[PDB]
């Protein structure tokens, strides 16, 4: 089979990554306990992928829990799910993490990270064919944004030719008063654009946009945002999760959506938008800007690659005359250099609470906004050094700032090139 | 002068398919030597590329400890 | 004698392979325990179906073909189906990890891994013949195995046969149910790589057999199931020349002579007559005329592509069914006196006709009628070089910003294979317009 190995680091990382092990279980028909009582074999066909076979007919996941303060991991064993995941896959620090990026990619992520790896080893050793790694982690903080991208650069040593996937959550002001996170997350997006295949970027300014003011939360929580993380997660993995023709594992995933290797961070997508649909209405709603989970208009740039998942009991003669229609009529919108650049597939399996729902994964080049704002925000600061000693203290140099932020700038240049391009 | 030309054509015939099945051999055992050393080659720089991360990584620990 | 050993390489040769082998089951009468009890020769035999099928001491008649994926899930399906008893478990290879819709993974990654294994398997198949004819290679254009491997496997087979036939049924790449961006380049690779080992190649355009799917037989939104059963029809009809015998049966070489003028114009355009539902064929006999001048049609044709604009360079018309001389003769008599067909000045404008009498089955729960006669065209026509066109203006469009290719590079590949690849493309392109023109 084609196994695929979970890591979750950080807060945020293991908020996202447990609503996404309780979304996928409610799927396949897995209960806390770690059985099957489901009503289909299509829930099992395809179960190795996240899932190990334990003796007693149970089911483990595949998962590595990972953070330098131990209180979330705690937080992840309490509330129900936590008893399903393998005890001596929780690797936990001690001093904890400071929202400093140095000491989660240098000084103390570094102590920790080959109890990680470790453990990554043993996952990864019986797996029939290991299809390659997915890491869900925030770019804000110090430890998934850190020791996250360490870890990653740690697992393309040893395995150079698996996949390396990121869900990467991206910082907004409109979230966490936390003023250092703009250099956070530009130092993450230097690692990611070297060292990732693909990467989905979950964007609170998006999230938090859409509780306010399209979901009307006045007072939106962390769990808000991540219901809507864990429907995005749900979708873009259902290819991967269930049987099908269409980018069924991460490395056709890769060769459909990333034209060049740099140019590799997805904007995803989903409707309906929900708190706790006809075919065209999905279809419309998916390629409009308020469904993205990033905070960026694809109006405003082309669409390298695309893909489009509907889930439900629907036509499929209807989804594809739909998916016609939206290109015929934004055209424009869909570099004319790609040909046949958006993929569609249906899985009849819907999610839990509705009957028929779409996911959108765009390589879009509007990605852009979303990179200039931190990129402006970064350079806000770093243009009078503010708080550069909390950095220089654990021994990186004022260079690696400015290394960090070229290569972000250029990876804007590079989107700007191909969404200037035409085919004469 | 007749049976040495219908003698001459069957071996030509010959060679022909011989040269086929030689050029065939040939090309292929130089493009898989090629493609072999190719991605040997894209493969060091990669991981000579993360050694190079490494390196950095300990110059950054060692600066640490040069402010003591 | 004369044994043809058949070859299924990626889930859609493996798949089209599935449908070919259950048909030619039914038309033979050999069970799915490979049992066929109007055969009174045991062990083994020199009729016509066994240049298709061997034979074991025990009655079991076994398929003289190898299955090949780099990916165990579709042939899984043939080891545990229907037909697993069929064959032998050594006929059935697969990797572990598939090529990941990239050339280079099938033909050097990959593919590299298993290749010796499966021509020890073709060799245990060779040996077992008394006159090996040659092999039919089954495989899509726009698959990383289909491409790369089938590649790889045509090179090492001329070298270790000389010149043993090789046909191939290639599946041309269609938006409808296409998989993968970088179809487009694997499809020019393969057809680049694939040229001068292959004596004659029937491209089957899935958007061709998904239009007869919609239009002819009502389907909604064509499966792989639906456009399967429709091309093993396609091709039961070109093989039917090998398995069967009778006097009027002209032999699948012989329609070669006429196709290959040259070495490099070895794509003969099919088209198949009458693809009809149940319920339209009930009382409705469709005549010898009839479905002969629906060969002339293009919506029957198995590429998109347009003959009345272009030129033939052979016709080839395989009947059967309850077709008799006379009616054969009456309709293509009809075809040239109405004229509608140009052929180059260097060619005879002939029609060479074959008939077996046995006419078409149908799978059970199938979507086509049973007919009492059919007829499938091969010609010669430059309107094939439109297919070409086609794909080689999407390949053009990727390539000069270079899209995809790093996929490639990172297997171990270089430019120059590609911009050689696509300047050999080019050279195909302009050999059909050559041949086109008239002479001086
Ligand atoms: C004025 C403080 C409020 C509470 C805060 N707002 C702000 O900071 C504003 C005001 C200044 C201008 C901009 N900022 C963002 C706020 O509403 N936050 C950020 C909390 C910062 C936390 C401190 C320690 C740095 C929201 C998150 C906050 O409301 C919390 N949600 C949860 C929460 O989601 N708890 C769930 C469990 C959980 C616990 C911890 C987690 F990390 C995640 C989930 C369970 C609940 C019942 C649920 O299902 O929603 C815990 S704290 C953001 C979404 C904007
Ligand atoms: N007609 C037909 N086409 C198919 C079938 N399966 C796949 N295809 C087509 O073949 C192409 C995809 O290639 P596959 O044959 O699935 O790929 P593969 O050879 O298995 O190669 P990898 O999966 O990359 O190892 C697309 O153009 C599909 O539309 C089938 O059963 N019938
Ligand atoms: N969407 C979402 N964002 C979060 C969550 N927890 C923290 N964040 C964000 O993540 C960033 C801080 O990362 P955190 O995971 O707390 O840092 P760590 O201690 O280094 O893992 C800030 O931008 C927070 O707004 C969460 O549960 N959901
Ligand atoms: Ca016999
Ligand atoms: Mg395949």
């Amino acid at each position: 089979m084609r196994e695929i190995v979970h890591i979750q680091a950080g807060q945020c990382g293991n908020q996202i990554g447990a609503k996404f092990w309780e979304v996928i279980s409610d799927e396949h028909g897995i209960d806390p306990t770690g059985s099957y009582h489901g009503d289909s074999d299509l829930q099992l066909e395809r179960i190795n992928v996240y899932y190990n076979e334990a003796t007693g007919n149970k089911y483990v996941p595949r998962a590595i829990l990972v953070d330098l303060e131990p209180g979330t991991m705690d937080s992840v064993r309490s509330g129900p799910f936590g008893q399903i995941f393998r005890p001596d896959n929780f690797v936990f620090g001690q001093s904890g993490a400071g929202n400093n990026w140095a000491k989660g990619h240098y000084t103390e992520g570094a102590e920790l990270v080959d109890s990680v790896l470790d453990v990554v080893r043993k996952e990864s050793e019986s797996c029939d064919c290991l299809q390659g790694f997915q890491l869900t982690h925030s770019l804000g903080g110090g430890t998934g944004s850190g020791m996250g991208t360490l870890l990653i650069s740690k697992i393309r040593e040893e395995y150079p030719d698996r996949i390396m996937n990121t869900f990467s959550v991206m910082p907004s002001p409109k979230v966490s008063d936390t003023v250092v996170e703009p250099y956070n997350a530009t130092l993450s997006v230097h690692q990611l654009v070297e060292n990732t295949d693909e990467t989905y970027c979950i964007d609170n300014e998006a999230l938090y946009d859409i509780c306010f003011r399209t979901l009307k939360l006045t007072t939106p929580t962390y769990g808000d945002l991540n219901h809507l993380v864990s429907a995005t997660m749900s979708g873009v993995t259902t290819c991967l999760r269930f049987p099908g023709q269409l980018n069924a594992d991460l490395r056709k995933l890769a060769v459909n959506m990333v034209p060049f290797p740099r140019l590799h961070f997805f904007m995803p997508g989903f409707a309906p938008l929900t708190s706790r649909l006809t075919v065209p209405e999905l279809t419309q709603q998916m390629f409009d800007s308020k469904n993205m989970m990033a905070a960026c208009d694809p109006r405003h740039g082309r669409y390298l690659t695309v893909a489009a998942i509907f889930r439900g009991r629907m036509s499929m003669k209807e989804v594809d005359e739909q998916m016609l229609n939206v290109q015929n009529k934004n055209s424009s919108y869909f570099v004319e250099w790609i040909p046949n650049n958006v993929k569609t597939a249906v899985c009849d399996i819907p999610p839990r609470g509705l009957k028929m729902s779409a996911t959108f994964i765009g390589n879009s080049t509007a990605i852009q906004e979303l990179f200039k704002r931190i990129s402006e925000q970064f350079t806000a600061m770093f243009r009078r050094k503010a708080f550069l000693h909390w950095y220089t203290g654990e021994g990186m140099d004022e260079m690696e700032f400015t290394e960090a932020e070229s290569n972000m700038n250029d990876l804007v240049s590079e989107y700007q090139q191909y969404q200037d391009a035409t085919a004469d | 002068e007749k049976r040495e030309h219908e003698r001459e054509v069957i071996q030509k015939a010959i060679e022909e398919n011989n040269n086929f099945i030689k050029m065939a051999k040939e090309k292929l055992a130089q493009k898989m030597e090629s493609n072999k050393e190719n991605r040997e080659a894209h493969l060091a720089a990669m991981l000579e590329r993360l050694q190079e991360k490494d390196k950095h990584a300990e110059e950054v620990r060692k600066n640490k400890e040069l402010k003591e | 004698m004369r044994e043809c050993i058949s070859i299924h390489v990626g889930q859609a040769g493996v798949q089209i392979g599935n449908a070919c082998w259950e048909l030619y089951c039914l038309e033979h009468g050999i069970q799915p325990d490979g049992q066929m009890p109007s055969d009174k020769t045991i062990g083994g035999g020199d009729d016509s179906f066994n240049t298709f099928f061997s034979e074991t001491g025990a009655g079991k008649h076994v398929p003289r073909a190898v299955f090949v994926d780099l990916e165990p899930t579709v042939i899984d399906e043939v080891r545990t189906g229907t037909y697993r008893q069929l064959f032998h478990p050594e006929q059935l290879i697969t990797g572990k990890e598939d090529a990941a819709n990239n050339y280079a993974r099938g033909h050097y990654t990959i593919g590299k891994e298993i290749i010796d294994l499966v021509l020890d398997r073709i060799r245990k198949l060779a040996d077992q013949c008394t006159g090996l004819q040659g092999f039919l290679v089954f495989h899509s254009f726009g698959g990383g195995t289909g491409s790369g491997f089938t590649s790889l496997l045509m090179e090492r087979l001329s070298v270790d046969y000389g010149k043993k036939s090789k046909l191939e049924f290639s599946i041309y790449p269609a938006p409808q149910v296409s998989t993968a961006v970088v179809e487009p380049y694997n499809s020019i690779l393969t057809t680049h790589t694939t040229l001068e080992h292959s004596d004659c190649a029937f491209m089957v355009d899935n958007e061709a057999i998904y239009d007869i799917c919609r239009r002819n037989l009502d389907i909604e939104r064509p499966t792989y199931t639906n456009l399967n059963r429709l091309i093993s029809q396609i091709v039961s009809s070109i093989t039917a020349s090998l398995r069967f015998d009778g006097a009027l049966n002209v032999d699948l070489t012989e329609f070669q002579t006429n196709l290959v003028p040259y070495p490099r114009i070895h794509f003969p355009l099919a088209t198949y007559a009458p693809v009809i539902s149940a319920e339209k064929a009930y009382h409705e006999q469709l005549s010898v005329a009839e479905i002969t001048n629906a060969c002339f049609e293009p919506a029957n044709q198995m590429v998109k592509c347009d003959p009345r604009h272009g030129k033939y360079m052979a016709c080839c018309l395989l009947y059967r069914g309850d077709v008799v001389p006379k009616d054969v003769n009456a309709a293509i008599a009809t075809i040239k006196t109405k004229r509608s067909i140009q052929f180059v000045d260097w060619c005879p404008t002939g029609f060479k006709v074959g008939i077996n009498y046995q006419p078409p089955t149908v799978v059970p729960g199938g979507d086509l009628a049973k007919v009492q006669r059919a007829v499938c065209m091969l010609s010669n026509t430059t309107a094939i070089a439109e297919a070409w066109a086609r794909l080689d203006h999407k390949f053009d469009l990727m390539y000069a910003k270079r899209a995809f290719v790093h996929w490639y590079v990172g297997e171990g590949m270089e430019e120059g294979e590609f911009s050689e690849a696509r300047e050999d493309m080019a050279a195909l392109e302009k050999d059909y317009e050559e041949v086109g023109v008239d002479s001086v």
